[PDB]
RNA sequence: AAACUCCAUAUAUAUAAUUUUAAUUAUAUAUAAUUUUAUAUUAUUUAUUAAUAUAAAGAAAGGAAUUAAGACAAAUCAUAAUGAUCCUUAUAAUAUGGGUAAUAGACGUGCUAUAAUAAAAUGAUAAUAAAAUUAUAUAAAAUAUAUUUAAUUAUAUUUAAUUAAUAAUAUAAAACAUUUUAAUUUUUAAUAUAUUUUUUUAUUAUAUAUUAAUAUGAAUUAUAAUCUGAAAUUCGAUUAUAUGAAA
RNA sequence: UUACAGACUUAAGCAGUGGAGCAUGUUAUUUAAUUCGAUAAUCCACGACUAACCUUACCAUAUUUUGAAUAUUAUAAUAAUU
């Protein structure tokens, strides 16, 4: 506290310079934090899993020899069918071109 | 705890072959994580189950041994590591004060492209 | 052919619906962008620099599409998609966090004592 | 309150037609902080369902347009 | 005793099916997803034909998926009913069914291997060991898998008297109190064995003042004398005799119905006549216990198949 | 079913080269009680008994889970999933802004307060915790400003250590001691006085109003500044000066 | 219809609720919209462990039309096979 102020603001310069720290002796707000923060984009982006996952449809061309029966893709266009029969099928799709 | 004790019992074997001192396993605490869920899918906040996770944590030091037979250590016990366990390893390398050869940022780079693009030094011109 | 956001973006592999496509987007733009919003915000919050490029910075930052905002990503279920009590040690909401943990599925999860 | 030393929360707005046509504003912008150069034109302010009318005057500035198009209907009760 | 031997006790470990600790959470939290994926993956590819009229539904369990520091391996039990060639000759010895085909592909495929494939998705080394179970009522899983997808026509307008007479007879009614209390027995006499041998070696003395800090007995055989692999294993082994199953049926099959079918014994009494004590699973499960619930759609809509072992 | 269990507790062994230190600890395994014994008294189905007390031994006093059946055709189709039925240029999809924050009355649940067995200051060789958190971070010390010697509080500058039994969030707080405290002339002040002296006594002055709101209370509101964010107008948080309602 | 037993049910004690301000939920009303439940016990800081944008399910305006899926059949650009 008796320490005179030059003698430790010569201290902290020269130990921020040897240090490769930012000295800025007035305060003046400089946007280092900015600088400083670190980058999170990797991890948010990849909250859901990774998307090169193999999937069902790859399967017809990687094992041509086995064939592979996808029940829930199965079920779902019998429903469709079943749909069609009792007139409760889908509206035909209006084209943009009209 | 059975895989973790089972395998650093394993650990300790193959370090008194290799001539290393081991120490340990030294238990260190357990760190304990708690949730609390409410039981019922959309209403009903008045029961609440909990559930916990513990992780199990143990610490062999090696001692007075040569880095390329830690490294051999190391080497051996990944290649036979059990289930479910994680292994950290802090090495601690004495070394001289003066040494022969040693032992920026993106956004930066960017915010000098930008000040030198014409959106930006169509106003710095003094 | 008509993929509903300004820029193709890869599917994520499991559960799918239009608010999960929405806040997956607005991640994967988000992290092509990050380093860019920096800049921006550095010479904007400068105080070295002239104001007039500071402002410029300020204007740039505020012509950015919606998808390019951190504070826009929301947590939520990759198995069901609600955004409501997700726990972030497994991104799963309540309900199907305890689903998963009594089924042996979170890896060192247990009813407790 | 956004701080002082940030500066204002300048949106991109056609200004120089509204200045040389005299023209009216339509924005949406009500985060928009009213300049100094705004004082005398002519804005049309959205407030959710229509565009209000406002010309600014030297009291107006530093707020936002979105302070002079308000959003709800006074409230009444069927007594 | 129980615990403190492999034999004796299921490791903890076993009650999860993501066995895996990662310093790097995010890097755990990927791979538990990871987990969950292929999971559901490896369930769409049980599903073979090979004509219009073969379709081959192998019933898969839940994978075991073991997270070691350098590899990980994916264990599941499956069951397969080969309805296409079950004769008495060897012309399988001629061909791949479509099940060996398959399994061949999980690994021993030399350029698409699903092992190689998943490494990438991974980063790490994978390996896949399909085990087989010969009978359905081996695995909570699979049993509830196959109930549900195949024996829909039996109970579909009720409970088949047949089909739930079936499902009544597949295991003799085994008395657990005699089978706990023969295992009891044999526990105490390979104790008594081990008594018996370092008494026997210690009053025939195999330093005084080292006779007091030691505790060495003697030579590994004379302590272990007549405790080998062929008698000590096959006697201490748990859980080897299912004593008890329970099989429910609920949803529609116009009101959502219940059927409850139940069989045996759902306790164990190797814990209360002896210092073994049971262990819970996830700590709400008894060991002894195996339960697994499987739905399925019908016209009607969603119907659910549990399905409850004990095995002590 | 109960128990057998698991937790807690007591004890033993093992582990730690006791500087990752808390060995007064950590966590693996094992043991222990569902306590036991003696005597007197009162009842009994009077005996090899219960209720009681007395004596002796003991650390021993608490918990969790533990499944079967049925009902309310109780909640949920908004955690996700299924049938039927309906929409398919729209009841699907995206963007900008707004709304979910409106305000007469009513209801539930909380917070703060209405003063003296209770509020406010101050307490640095630093009174005394536990359980958690820190790679999609926790942020020390220091310096600068508010701002005054300094401290305190807030923010800025800077970013030490630690991704952890190691460093940080973080010197726990109440407690306790001293001082102060409106209503209260129960005070304060001027003289004199004392063997109550941080105090006593005497004589003067110290207000009036007043069932009442103060040096209680902190709602409301003005102005300035700050924090997060691309953005704080509808509609966020903090600080300073001023405002000071009901109770 | 009888008789039993149980609890059921009060009391005592501590601090509260019911009164003021504010916070919050609900109702009612309003509104272009004030998203939707739950809504006696067993709703009402409940769904919700955080509504400025996002979240969002509502409103206004503008805009997209095989859309996020699977398959079929064409067309191409590309690499292997032959
Ligand atoms: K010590
Ligand atoms: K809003
Ligand atoms: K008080
Ligand atoms: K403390
Ligand atoms: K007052
Ligand atoms: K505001
Ligand atoms: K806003
Ligand atoms: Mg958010
Ligand atoms: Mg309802
Ligand atoms: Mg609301
Ligand atoms: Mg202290
Ligand atoms: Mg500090
Ligand atoms: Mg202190
Ligand atoms: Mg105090
Ligand atoms: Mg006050
Ligand atoms: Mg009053
Ligand atoms: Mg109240
Ligand atoms: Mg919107
Ligand atoms: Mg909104």
């Amino acid at each position: 506290m008796n320490v005179p102020k030059a003698r430790l603001l010569k201290v902290a310069e020269l130990s921020a310079k040897i240090f490769d720290q930012n000295f800025n002796p007035s305060g003046i707000r400089t946007g280092s934090k900015i600088l400083n923060e670190r980058l999170k984009g990797p991890s948010v982006a990849s909250y859901y899993g990774n998307p090169d996952i193999l999937k069902f449809r790859h399967l017809k061309t990687l094992y041509p020899d086995i064939e592979f029966v996808d029940l829930e893709e199965q079920y779902r266009l019998s429903m469709v069918e079943a749909k069609k029969r009792r007139g409760k099928g889908a509206p035909k799709k209006m084209k943009k071109d009209a | 705890n059975e895989n973790l004790d089972f395998y650093s019992d394993f650990i300790l074997r193959t370090g008194y072959y290799l001539g290393i001192p081991l120490t340990g396993p030294k238990p260190l605490p357990t760190r304990r994580e708690r949730w609390t869920v409410i039981k019922s899918p959309f209403v009903h906040a008045k029961s609440k189950e909990n559930f916990e996770r513990h992780t199990h944590k143990r610490l062999i030091r090696a001692w007075d041994t040569n880095p390329e037979v830690l490294q051999m250590l190391i080497a051996y016990i990944t290649k036979h590591s059990m289930a479910g366990v994680g292994m950290k390893c802090n090495f601690f390398q004495r070394s001289e004060i003066s040494l022969d050869l040693g032992s920026t940022s993106a956004v930066g780079q960017k915010v000098l492209e930008l000040l030198d693009s014409p959106d930006f030094k169509k106003h710095l011109e003094k | 052919g008509n993929f509903r956001f300004p820029i193709k973006t890869k599917l994520p592999p499991g559960f799918i619906n239009a608010r999960i496509l929405r806040d997956n987007f607005k991640r994967q733009q988000f992290k092509e962008n990050e380093i860019l919003v920096k800049s921006l915000k550095f010479i904007a919050r400068n105080m070295n620099l002239p104001t007039k490029l500071r402002l410029e910075a300020q204007l740039k930052l505020n012509a950015l599409p919606n998808y390019m905002r951190s504070t826009q990503i929301k947590n939520r279920c990759v198995d069901s998609g609600h955004a409501r009590f997700v726990l972030s040690d497994f991104r799963l909401c309540r309900y199907q966090f305890r689903e998963n943990a009594l089924k042996g599925n979170l890896p060192g999860v247990k009813k407790g004592i | 309150s956004r701080s002082v030393w940030k500066g204002p929360n300048i949106v991109p707005l056609p200004i120089r037609e509204a200045m040389t046509k005299g023209t009216p504003i339509r924005t949406n912008a009500r985060a928009a902080t009213i300049l100094p150069q705004f004082v005398g034109l002519k804005f049309q302010i959205h407030n959710g369902k229509e565009y209000v009318p406002i010309e600014i005057s030297e009291d107006m500035v530093g707020h936002k347009l979105g302070e002079f198009a308000p959003t709800r209907k006074r409230f009444s009760y069927t007594q | 005793g129980n615990i403190n031997n492999k034999l004796q006790h299921l490791n903890n470990m076993n009650n999860w099916n993501t066995q895996i600790y990662n310093y790097n959470k995010n890097m755990e939290i990927m791979n538990t997803m990871n987990d969950k994926l292929i999971n559901k993956l490896l369930y769409k590819m049980m599903t073979l034909k090979l004509n219009n009229m073969n379709i081959n539904k192998i019933i898969m369990s839940k994978t075991i998926n073991q997270h070691s520091l350098n590899k990980l391996n994916i264990k599941f039990y499956y069951y397969n009913n080969d309805i296409n060639n079950n004769n008495n000759n060897n012309n399988n010895n001629y061909y791949m069914n479509m099940m060996n085909k398959l399994m061949n592909i999980m690994n021993n495929n030399m350029n698409n291997n699903l092992c190689n494939i998943l490494s990438y998705y991974y980063k790490k080394k994978v390996t896949i060991e399909p085990i087989k179970l010969s009978y359905i009522y081996l695995n909570s899983d699979i049993f509830s898998k196959y109930i549900s997808l195949n024996d829909m026509d039996k109970y579909n307008n009720g409970i088949l008297t047949n089909y739930q007479r079936m499902l009544n007879n597949i295991m003799p009614k085994l008395n657990d109190h005699n089978i706990s209390m023969n295992y009891i027995n044999n526990i105490n006499n390979i104790n008594n064995n081990k008594y018996n041998n370092m008494i026997n070696l210690l009053n025939n003395n195999n330093n005084n003042y080292n006779n007091n800090n030691n505790n060495y007995i003697g030579n590994i055989n004379n302590i272990y004398n007549n405790m080998t692999i062929d008698n000590i294993p096959m006697d201490i082994l748990m859980y080897k005799y299912l004593v008890g199953w329970s099989i429910k049926f609920k949803g529609r099959l116009g009101r959502t119905s219940t059927t409850n079918l139940l069989n045996g014994t759902f306790n164990n009494k190797k814990y209360l006549w002896s210092n073994i004590n049971n262990n819970y699973k996830l700590n709400y499960i008894p060991s002894n216990h195996n339960l697994y619930n499987n739905s399925n759609i019908n016209k009607n809509g969603k119907y659910n198949i549990k399905v409850k072992l004990n095995f002590i």
